[PDB]
């Protein structure tokens, strides 16, 4: 049973907004350009 | 739906849909300077989804 | 004639060559943004010399004192006359310095940090 | 290599590389040219490959 529970488990954090919900994992971009223009610019929420 | 077809593979080139102006039109100028705010607003992405 | 091309080492688009300390002039740069300066001089028939920036910025603009830095400070401040470069495309840099068509496109993304045993049957 | 790193999830926005040049330059009309010129005989493909 617990082979079968494995093999069919491994038969199925990763986007942009479940890093913006972590605040333990840091993230940050290059100082001087487009993507901390476009951040800093952007009107969407996350 | 009716989804009776799929797309295949990759795409065989990139482009893009450009708005158009006959040569020396005064739009010309602003149409660029809208399509680079709507960018910076985020709207075509809300018309696209 | 000849034009003032800047560019930054961000590979694999410049790089400088193997043991570069002997190798000078246009040669000592090799990328993708070389050869790409290679074939729209030839197209144009113009000259250009590969230099980088010292402040090894792309660019950006100080919302405060108004000023350019990098690349779009030096096009608009006249210490050049091109930037055949992976520069980004956006509103602000346009409203100052002229663009062409991308030769390029991308997208933003996010980078992290990244076999049956023989007795695998045990598990 | 290393690899020692990957890529996760999709792209948040699509953006282009564009070349630059100041206001009134002579080069800035040739230069879009030739990049049309590239773009149309897939030099550009061959050299992302």
């Amino acid at each position: 049973a617990n082979l079968a529970a494995f093999l069919t488990v491994e038969r199925m954090i990763e986007s942009a907004e479940d890093l913006s919900k972590q605040t333990e994992i840091a993230y940050g971009t290059l100082d001087s350009g487009s993507t901390k223009e476009f951040f800093r610019r952007s009107k969407i929420a996350v | 739906k009716p989804c009776d077809t799929m797309k295949v593979g990759g795409n065989l080139d990139s482009k893009g849909y450009g708005i158009a102006t006959p040569k020396g039109s005064s739009l010309g100028t602003p149409v660029n300077l809208a399509v680079l705010k709507l960018s910076e607003q985020g709207v075509l992405d809300k018309l696209k989804n | 004639k000849t034009v003032v091309v800047t560019t930054i080492l961000e590979s694999p688009y410049v790089m400088m060559k193997k043991n570069h300390e002997m190798l000078e002039g246009n040669e000592r740069y090799e990328g993708y943004c070389v050869d790409l300066a290679a074939e729209i001089a030839k197209h144009c028939g113009f000259k250009y010399k590969l230099t980088i920036v010292g402040d090894g910025k792309y660019g950006a603009r100080d919302a405060d004192t108004k000023i350019w830095n990098g690349m779009v400070g030096e096009l608009v401040y006249g210490k050049a006359d091109i930037a055949i470069a992976p520069l980004t495309i956006t509103l602000v840099r346009e409203e100052v310095i002229d663009f062409s068509k991308p030769f390029m496109s991308l997208g933003i993304s996010i980078m992290i940090k990244k076999k049956p045993g023989v007795f695998s049957f045990l598990d």
